[PDB]
């Protein structure tokens, strides 16, 4: 994604910072953190609104301590929200990125792997019209199947 | 050495002229008048 | 027996509701962040953005405490984004599933308002969205309501 | 290397922008308003930008 | 009962004609009827132009002659299929596009005999394949102001309206009025064909005889090289200079790439030489 996300198209960068979010999903690569924060700094509204969305996505499973961004990124989406200077169209998905951070209170995170290593077939379905969601506003509905809680489940008995 | 107090004095007085809308009323007139006005 | 049993642990229908139950339990949700995004509305996207993301944040908790809190501001979204808006609201009550279901009730057209054509197919994306992901007689009820459903306006979301 | 060339010839769009009049500030007044006299024209109120 | 970020496909033809009849009237602001194709409210798509007989009214609607649209249509039923004309294309050459009171009379007549009611402005701003000075508008109406003017369904595509943005003037009349996105329609054998007509025919492409070369090449490579005799004298500048500072020294003189394709190809003549003939 690095050499993709410098490039003169605004999509292929906006596709890029998408990209990024999505193949490390809930884990922070650290490179993969740091590359987005140059992208929300890019001119284009069109790719800045993807980078919030996709920062978000990298976000949740994530705590102050685990990312040192983690907070920055957080003031930043309420920064933008607050800047009326700010396009309408690059804060877009700020909001909806505090969504996705904040999903089910924090509690669940984007994982498309199982721990046994099966692909996840709700979270590839999410994620795949997610993207799609930029082209169709009720697409989003679809990425919230793909929310895999952290919690464990312990029953000595099923009832 | 007192001319610091002299040329602060000058600074300041320079800083003090430096230093030298109604909420529907002026609005409504700032959008009667044009963003450029000719005088003539 | 064990015969009961064993078909009921592959289902895992229980375990969803399980899930559930720690969401509706244990959400750590700040009212005042939304609070905060809903101040700045451009009063466009801003309706859409924070409907979605507060969808997102209440998952599967069926605490629209957000909805209830604002009606005029909820009432602006125009009939498009108020189908995407009870879409959400389906994602919100997305765990109760069967339960769920008769919540809708209380949120369907006849219910609500029968003029709203986009709010009565954002009902039906609703209910899909509460039952999606699990195969139910439910699942061919919605195809019947399919069957009577109208062909474009309901269909869009149905 | 090769985006840096291509990405100036992109910030050459800007010569397309069409050049602002050249004119002299007669005096100023208060509320964000000078009188400036247009180079061949005559005496125009301007409002001053944020900069 | 929404408006939406709608997309305008403008075929080939429909473009080509404007600008070619908008040329010949540039002076006098000519104007056209638009054969568009009313296929759904998303999607609009032009098939067809045709330029009206000059007007001496102007753009108004009172120029357009109402005779000579019911015999144009004759015309276009006898051969192949006639469509209802999605609304008025003109040209307005002092502001590349803008709109205007009297043109939104028009545009209020074309609006109540349908519905989209799209116009263009085409202008002589112009660039050999790179210009499209030409835009469309919908006027926006002063009871759905209250309401959203265009509530949007999909963000990707008013991400893609955003990109054209606002023009200064157009911002100045803007008010009444919402810009509306246009795309070329979808261009297949009709792009191959242009396609084939470009380098072989709009660029030099003769092929049969494609293939100065040995008359005047001496020259240009000995011009070139002393250029370059002149020019080198800058990087040996670069290299004895200590250059602690960083400093402009006027390398990349280059013409290395230029002599090199000129002799080459040149060069290359061998195979007409012993190859393409005998
Ligand atoms: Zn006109």
């Amino acid at each position: 994604v690095s050499l993709l996300s410098e490039s003169y198209n605004p999509h292929v960068r906006y596709g890029a910072a998408m990209a990024l979010g999505i193949c490390c999903a809930g884990t922070g690569n650290k490179e993969a953190i740091n590359l987005l924060e140059p992208m929300t700094n890019d001119p284009v509204n069109y790719v800045r609104q993807g980078a919030l969305i996709a920062s978000a996505l990298i976000m949740i499973q994530q705590t102050e301590i685990t990312c040192p961004k983690v907070n920055q990124f957080r003031q930043l989406y309420s920064k933008v929200i607050n800047d009326k200077h700010d396009d309408v169209m690059a804060k877009f998905g700020a909001i909806l990125a505090q969504g996705i951070l904040d999903a089910g209170g924090h509690n669940v995170t984007i994982s498309l792997q199982s721990r046994t290593g099966h692909t996840h077939m709700p979270s590839v379905v999410g994620v795949l019209v997610f993207t799609q969601f930029w082209f169709w506003f009720p697409l989003s509905h679809f990425l919230s199947l793909a929310y895999t809680p952290t919690c464990v489940i312990g029953l000595n008995k099923d009832l | 050495l007192e001319r610091i107090k002299d040329y602060l004095l000058m600074e300041e007085e320079f800083i003090r002229n430096q230093e030298q809308k109604q909420e529907e009323e002026r609005s409504k007139v700032d959008d009667l008048r044009g963003t450029p006005m000719s005088v003539g | 027996d064990q015969t009961l049993k064993m078909i009921k642990i592959l289902s895992g229908e229980m375990a969803i509701e399980l899930h559930l139950q720690f969401l509706i339990r244990n959400n750590n949700t700040d009212l005042m962040i939304l609070k905060n995004t809903k101040d700045a509305v451009r009063n466009s996207v801003c309706h859409t953005a924070t409907v979605i993301a507060n969808s997102f944040m209440h998952c599967g908790t069926t605490s629209d405490q957000f909805l209830r809190d604002n009606l005029e501001w909820l009432a602006r979204a125009t009939n498009w984004a108020k189908f995407t808006a009870t879409a959400s609201l389906g994602v919100i009550h997305k765990g109760h599933e069967k339960e769920a279901l008769q919540l809708m009730a209380t949120y369907l057209p006849k219910d609500t308002s029968p003029g709203s054509a986009y709010q009565e197919g954002g009902g039906l994306y609703a209910l899909g969205l509460i039952h999606a992901n699990h195969g139910g007689d439910i699942i061919d009820y919605l195809l019947n309501q399919l069957k009577n459903a109208s062909n474009d306006i309901v269909r869009h979301g149905g | 290397l090769n985006a840096k060339v291509r990405l100036l010839r992109e910030e050459l769009q800007l010569l397309q922008e069409q050049g602002s009049y050249v004119g002299e500030v007669v005096r100023a007044m208060d509320k964000k308003k000078v009188l400036v006299k247009v180079h061949p024209e005559g005496k125009f109120v301007v409002d001053v930008d944020k900069n | 009962a929404v408006d939406t970020a709608e997309q305008v496909y403008i075929s080939s033809l429909a473009l080509l004609k404007m600008l070619k009849h908008g040329r010949a009237g540039v002076p006098m602001e000519v104007m056209g009827l638009m054969l568009g194709e009313f296929v759904d409210d998303y999607t609009v798509r032009v098939i067809d132009v045709f330029a009206m007989p000059q007007s001496g009214t102007g753009v108004s609607v009172e120029a357009v002659d109402p005779v000579f649209q019911a015999k144009m249509l004759d015309m276009l039923k006898q051969t192949g299929r006639p469509e209802m004309v999605v609304g008025w294309y003109h040209s307005h050459p002092g502001f590349g596009c803008w709109l205007s009171g009297v043109d939104i009379n028009t545009q209020q007549s074309f609006e109540a005999l349908s519905e989209r009611a799209v116009a263009v402005v085409v202008d002589p701003i112009q660039s050999v394949k790179g210009k499209v000075v030409i835009d469309a508008f919908r006027l926006i109406n002063a009871n759905m102001m209250v309401l959203g003017h265009e509530p949007r369904q999909t963000t990707s595509n008013l991400g893609h309206l955003n990109k054209p943005s606002i023009q200064a003037l157009i911002h100045g009349l803007n008010r009444h009025y919402y810009s509306i996105t246009i795309n070329y329609r979808k261009n297949e054998l009709e792009q191959k064909m242009l396609l084939n007509l470009h380098k072989k025919s709009w660029m030099e492409g003769l092929t049969l005889q494609d293939y100065v070369v040995k008359e005047m090449l001496e020259l240009a490579k000995n011009y070139n090289k002393a250029v370059e005799e002149e020019d080198k004298m800058t990087p040996e500048q670069l290299a004895i200079k200590n250059v602690g500072k960083q400093d402009p020294k006027r390398h990349l003189e280059e013409h290395v790439d230029v002599l090199m394709t000129s002799n080459i190809v040149q060069c290359l003549a061998a195979m007409l030489d012993t190859v393409v003939f005998k």
